């Protein structure tokens, strides 16, 4: 299957198509559940495909960051520590390496938010936690024409999870924290009124996290 | 339970209110200190004019 997929990712014209289908993550999956000599080997070869006829940059750039997103590359170092004989493994490899080191630079940004917003993994994670990350850019939650604002006020209004509810009221609080046009700006949007209903959830976690926003944006 | 919250809303309210008001008041409070110099100004310039005339 991986070398149908291999043999679809040879022109260009597929590569830009292909996306649509969300194959980096089975090929990440069994390349972490997978070191069999040929499964190795055609997983970096699909993954070459991919990533090197992408003569779209913006194409080329979402491959390696995937691949990233996958953290293919940690991986791609378990396995050059790890014997091969093959030279279209072991050269491969260190072409994917070299081409996810860059992609590795921009997730590794406060972007590993970023990209925990648009995939929805909202979770206690360290770039969530760490007040550096608000310290240094609260305000750009209006990027993207207030993107990621809108994500958080939609996981608010209809996720059923309370880690990603308190998780989300907690980056409303350090928002407001760290931005005060925030305010203004939850006060504009309405989000306000999510965490004012999620006083009274299930969860004391939820609860507590919505309080402490509710503080954060009505108490100095 | 949820009321309070409503209530914090009304307390948020009134103390915007507040801020404005006390912001409207410095806002015609620092205007009136050009008017009443501007009077003051006059009456001195008046007095000298009228010293001056004297003295011609």
């Amino acid at each position: 299957m991986i070398f149908s997929i291999w043999l679809l990712a040879f022109s260009p014209q597929m590569c830009e198509h292909l996306r649509r289908y969300n194959i980096i993550p089975v090929l990440s999956d069994i390349l972490q559940e997978s070191v069999k000599e040929k499964v190795t080997r055609i997983i970096l070869a699909a993954f070459r495909n991919f990533l090197e006829k992408s003569t779209e940059r913006e194409t080329r750039q979402e491959y390696a960051l995937a691949m990233i997103q996958c953290k293919v590359l940690k991986q791609l170092e378990n396995l050059e520590q790890q014997k091969y004989d093959d030279e279209d493994i072991s050269e491969d490899i260190k072409f994917l390496l070299e081409k996810l080191g860059e992609s590795v630079q921009d997730l590794s940004s406060f972007d590993e938010y970023s990209s925990e917003l648009k995939s929805g993994r909202l979770e206690w994670s360290p770039v969530h936690k760490s007040e550096k990350f608000w310290r240094e850019n609260a305000v750009r939650l209006n990027e993207k024409n207030y993107e990621l604002l809108k994500i958080l006020t939609k996981l608010l209004e209809v996720s059923d999870d309370p880690q990603v509810l308190a998780v989300a009221a907690h980056d409303v609080g350090e928002y407001v924290r760290h931005y005060p046009r925030g305010k203004r700006v939850i006060e504009q949007l309405g989000g306000k009124q999510l965490v004012m209903n999620h006083m009274h959830h299930e969860d004391q976690q939820v609860r507590y996290n919505a309080l402490l926003a509710v503080q954060k944006l009505m108490v100095h | 339970q949820s009321q309070g919250i409503q209530q914090l809303l009304q307390a948020e309210k009134r103390a915007a209110e507040k801020v404005s008001e006390a912001r409207k008041r410095k806002n015609r409070r620092l205007k009136q200190a050009k008017e009443e110099a501007q009077a003051e100004i006059e009456q001195y310039r008046l007095q000298r004019e009228k010293e001056f005339k004297a003295k011609e």
